[PDB]
C-alpha cells in the first residue's frame, strides 16, 4: 500500500540515496551509522529515530527470513529489536554489547593419535 | 669457551670474603655499606638454609650451606665487576646510593643463588626461578631489573645458564611482573602524575612489546593470513589495554590479552576468527600452557575460562574503546 511513501521517507532520513533502494545490507550499514551517531543531548530524534527504526526494520522483514520453500539468499545478521520506549543508551547498548559477545564454550580437550 | 666447569672452577676457588679492592669501593661511599651489606648477607643465610631445608628431604643440610656459601662467592664477584662496569661508564668511583640499597643487593644475590642453584642443579622438591623469589621476600619485578645487567658482567656464563635467565626475564615481563600487588603498578600510576623518571619503566614496557608483538605476529600470521590489516589494529587495542588499562593484567597473562585483543577486534570488524581456533592456534607457541587459556582471574580469587573473562571483564571495560572500530 504506502510502501512506495515511507521508501523516500525512509532513504530520507536515513541519509541514502534512492538508487541503492532494496539493498538491505547497505541500508542497514547506514541505519547503523545513524545511532552511532543519535545523542539524545545534540538529537532530539526520540521521535525522527522512533521512525528510523520502525519503517527499517519493516523493510529488512523482507529478507531476514528463509522460506520454507527455500530461496533467496540467507540472512544471519544479529537483530535490530523494535526501539519503542527503553532509553536510547540502554538500547544501544545492549545492541554492542552482543555483536561484541562470545557465545561459544571451550573445547573438549587434549588429544589421542599414535 | 666457558664450560660449566670452567665456572664451577672459578666459584670453588673464589673468595667468600670481598675482595680488597671490593673493598675500596665501599670506602668511598658517601655512607660506608660495609657492615650493611656484610650483615644482609649473614641474616639472609639462615633464611634461606632453612627455608631450603624445609622443601627438600632431610639430612642434607650440607648441600644447603654449600648452595648458599657458594652464591654468596658469586654474589661479591659480581658486584665488584658490576661497579668495575659502571666506574668507566659514568665516571664516578663513588657510588653511595647504590651500594647501601637494600633492593639492589637482595636481587643481586638472588640472582647468584638462582645460577650457582641452577647450575649444580643437575641432581637439585624443584627450585626452578619462581622459587628463589619467594625465599628472599624479593618481587619478581625488581627481580627482573637486575637480569641484563647480570648476564653482561659475568662472562663465565654458559649459553645454557643465561638463556635461562633470559627466560627468567621472559617470564617476568609475560606475568609474574604484573602479579598482584607488584610494584609495577604502583610504580606505572606515579608515571602518568609526573613523567621523565627514569629510563626503566619505559624501557621495560619497551622490552615487553617486543614480546607480546612477536607473539602477536606468530598467531596473525597463520589465523590470518587474508586481510592482514588487522595485525596492527590488534596491537594498537592490546597496547592501549597495556597503557591505559594496564589494571586488567593485574593476576593475568600477556597472552591472555593479545587473544583477547584478537577476538575482540575481528567481532567489530565481522570477521571469521572464533575463539575456539585462536585458542586452539596458541597452544603451537613454545611456552604458552592449556593452563594460560583455562584458567584466567575474574573477580575474586575466582578463576574460569578466558571466554568468562572476555564477556565478563575485557569485553565488558573497553568495549568504549572497542566500538569506535566498526
Amino acid at each position: 500500500s504506502h510502501m512506495r511513501e515511507e521508501s523516500l521517507q525512509l532513504m530520507d532520513l536515513l541519509g541514502l540515496e534512492r538508487s541503492a533502494w532494496g539493498n538491505i545490507p547497505l541500508m542497514r550499514k547506514a541505519y547503523l551509522k545513524k545511532c552511532k551517531e543519535f545523542h539524545p543531548d545534540k538529537g532530539g530524534d526520540e521521535e525522527k529515530m522512533k521512525k528510523m527504526n520502525t519503517l527499517y526494520k519493516k523493510m529488512e522483514d523482507g529478507v531476514k527470513y528463509a522460506h520454507q520453500p527455500d530461496f533467496g539468499g540467507f540472512w544471519d545478521a544479529t537483530e535490530i529489536p523494535t526501539y519503542g520506549t527503553d532509553e536510547w543508551e540502554q538500547w544501544w547498548n545492549a545492541f554492542n554489547e552482543e555483536n561484541l559477545f562470545c557465545s561459544e564454550e571451550m573445547p573438549s580437550s587434549d588429544d589421542e593419535a599414535t | 669457551m666457558n664450560t660449566i666447569q670452567q665456572l664451577m672452577m672459578i666459584l670453588n676457588s673464589a673468595s667468600d670474603q670481598p675482595s680488597e679492592n671490593l673493598i675500596s669501593y665501599f670506602n668511598n661511599c658517601t655512607v660506608n655499606p660495609k657492615e650493611s651489606i656484610l650483615k644482609r648477607v649473614k641474616d639472609i643465610g639462615y633464611i634461606f638454609k632453612e627455608k631450603f631445608a624445609k622443601a627438600v628431604g632431610a639430612g642434607c643440610v650440607a648441600i644447603g650451606s654449600q648452595r648458599y656459601k657458594l652464591g654468596v662467592r658469586l654474589y661479591y664477584r659480581v658486584m665488584e665487576s658490576m661497579l668495575k662496569s659502571e666506574e668507566e661508564r659514568l665516571s664516578i668511583q663513588n657510588f653511595s646510593k647504590l651500594l647501601n640499597d637494600n633492593i639492589f643487593h637482595m636481587s643481586l644475590l638472588a640472582c647468584a643463588l638462582e645460577v650457582v642453584m641452577a647450575t649444580y642443579s643437575r641432581s637439585t622438591t624443584d627450585l626452578s626461578f619462581p622459587w628463589i623469589l619467594n625465599v628472599l621476600n624479593l618481587k619478581a619485578f625488581d627481580f627482573y631489573k637486575v637480569i641484563e645487567s647480570f648476564i653482561k658482567a659475568e662472562g663465565n656464563l654458559t649459553r645454557e645458564m643465561i638463556k635461562h635467565l633470559e627466560r627468567c626475564e621472559h617470564r617476568i615481563m609475560e606475568s609474574l611482573a604484573w602479579l598482584s600487588d607488584s610494584p609495577l603498578f604502583d610504580l606505572i600510576k606515579q608515571s602518568k602524575l609526573v613523567p621523565r623518571g627514569s629510563t626503566s619503566l619505559s624501557l621495560f614496557y619497551k622490552k615487553v612489546y617486543r614480546l607480546a608483538y612477536l607473539r602477536l605476529n606468530t598467531l596473525c600470521e597463520r589465523l590470518l593470513s587474508e586481510h592482514p590489516e588487522l595485525e596492527h589494529i590488534i596491537w594498537t587495542l592490546f597496547q592501549h589495554t597495556l597503557q591505559n588499562e594496564y589494571e586488567l593484567m593485574r593476576d593475568r597473562h600477556l597472552d591472555q590479552i593479545m587473544m583477547c585483543s584478537m577476538y575482540g577486534i575481528c567481532k567489530v570488524k565481522n570477521i571469521d576468527l572464533k575463539f575456539k581456533i585462536i585458542v586452539t592456534a596458541y597452544k603451537d607457541l613454545p611456552h604458552a600452557v592449556q593452563e594460560t587459556f583455562k584458567r584466567v582471574l575474574i573477580k575474586e580469587e575466582e578463576y574460569d575460562s578466558i571466554i568468562v573473562f572476555y564477556n565478563s571483564v575485557f569485553m565488558q571495560r573497553l568495549k568504549t574503546n572497542i566500538l569506535q572500530y566498526a
